[PDB]
């Protein structure tokens, strides 16, 4: 059906030769422009009929016709990159209150983010410098990476999530022009939001006397820094670094100036631990009369990896232990099962800090 | 001998042309680009002031 409408058109847009055009990067502009194309051939152009003089600037795509050169359309730089088109991801599952407690590992990151940009004009008043970067490391099972999600909800943009693994490619030297393709999206596409995952894959120093073969991995870093805070402080969107091993990064990334808001995660004591089940006792079932605080209590402290599994293991046992509903008393077979049952040893909680 | 002025297209055909009144042998040089017709093969510009050029990237800010 579509197809029949688009043919009536379709005469001026294929018989006759407008779109065959050769694309490729300007780049000195005299005012004779001299490009060269993909197939390494410089040659000599100027305006056409309707191009604009302020709109040709240097180190542009120009597509020209293949016959005749000459200048007919401008086009977007850097589009030979594939890989950071499919790193923005659209509509996060999880929402702002997903994020159980009411300690300070929430309000102290919508300040430094979720304020600047929904409020710009208030921090204007004091004339300061809201924070370019954060950071948030925390131990492993904390769902981190939950709290960065809820943050591109409440901030409907553009956001990426980008893989520790991903910024090293095949080949020495790529690497460099990854850490660009990030940074070109922030000046084109304003207000976003960028999230590193797993940073302790590339940082650090790592000097050299070492295997050898570690001298590409820590010029990534450098490429990063540089188009972080370089020698002229280009920045628009929030940084966000996250790893599980912050002693392994590099002391200089361990350093203010490019990182201002720090916020570390915790275990959460009785009370926040209380709010872990409560998020959840609206969803599974939940018997009406039982106290969600004995039984965080007799949970020693552990991540919140550990806590939702005591809900979602309460429910197993509804078809092996003839019950209805998850009672009190799968709760406390839980005890001995979801925590004491599976400590046994590959249990990190807190067992890793560090290496 | 003569003068003459041999030169190499971006697309490694190499043309010889004769010595064009455009040029001068003081300003012309082997090892640069100047340009060159589709048809007659014969330079009619020569060096807009710049080497080669800014290659990668280059740093405009005054």
């Amino acid at each position: 059906a579509p197809s029949h409408l688009w043919d009536i058109m379709g005469d001026r847009q294929r018989l006759g030769e407008e779109h065959p055009l050769q694309v490729a990067r300007c780049t000195k502009i005299i005012k004779k422009y001299v490009i060269n194309l993909k197939q390494i051939a410089k040659f000599v152009v100027g305006l056409g009929e309707r191009v604009s003089p302020t709109d040709i600037e240097e180190g542009m795509r120009v597509g020209v016709d293949r016959s005749k050169y000459n200048i007919e359309l401008p086009l977007p730089p850097r589009i030979d990159p594939s890989v950071t088109m499919m790193t923005v991801e659209e509509k996060p599952d999880v929402t702002y209150s997903d994020v159980g407690g009411c300690k300070d590992q929430i309000e102290k990151l919508r300040e430094v983010v979720e304020l600047p940009l929904l409020s710009p004009e208030r921090f204007a008043t004091l004339g300061i410098d809201p924070p370019k970067g954060i950071l948030l490391y925390g131990p492993p099972g904390t769902g981190k990476t939950l709290c960065a999600r809820a943050v591109a909800n409440r901030t409907d943009a553009t956001f990426i999530r980008v893989i520790g693994s991903e910024l090293v490619q095949k080949y020495v030297g790529e690497g460099a022009r990854m850490v660009r393709e990030l940074f070109e999206m922030a000046r084109t596409k304003k207000a976003c939001i960028i999230f590193f995952d797993e940073i302790d894959a590339v940082g650090g120093a790592r000097f050299d006397d070492g295997a050898g073969g570690d001298n590409e991995v820590q010029r990534t870093m450098l490429e990063l820094i540089t188009q972080l805070d370089g020698f002229d402080p280009r920045g628009n969107i929030k940084v966000m670094f996250a790893t599980n091993r912050p002693n392994t990064l590099d002391p200089a990334l361990l350093r203010p100036g490019r990182i201002d808001r720090k916020v570390e995660f915790s275990l959460p004591d009785l009370e926040g631990r209380a709010n872990i089940f409560r998020i959840h006792s609206k969803s599974m079932s939940v018997e009406r009369g039982i106290r969600w605080e004995l039984i965080s209590r007799l949970c020693p402290n552990s991540t919140g990896a550990e806590l939702r599994s005591v809900c979602t293991e309460a429910g197993m046992f509804a078809i092996r232990a003839r019950r209805k509903v998850a009672t009190e008393k799968d709760f406390l077979k839980a005890v001995d099962k979801v925590i004491s049952g599976y400590k046994k040893f590959s249990s990190t909680s807190r067992y890793m800090q560090y290496n | 001998v003569g003068k003459a002025a041999v030169v190499k297209t971006s697309s490694r055909q190499t043309v010889f042309l004769p010595m064009v009144g455009l040029v001068d042998p003081d300003k012309l040089k082997p090892n640069d680009l100047v340009g060159v017709n589709k048809d007659s093969y014969l330079i009619l510009d020569t060096l807009p002031s710049e080497f080669d050029s800014r290659v990668k990237a280059m740093e405009v800010d005054e």
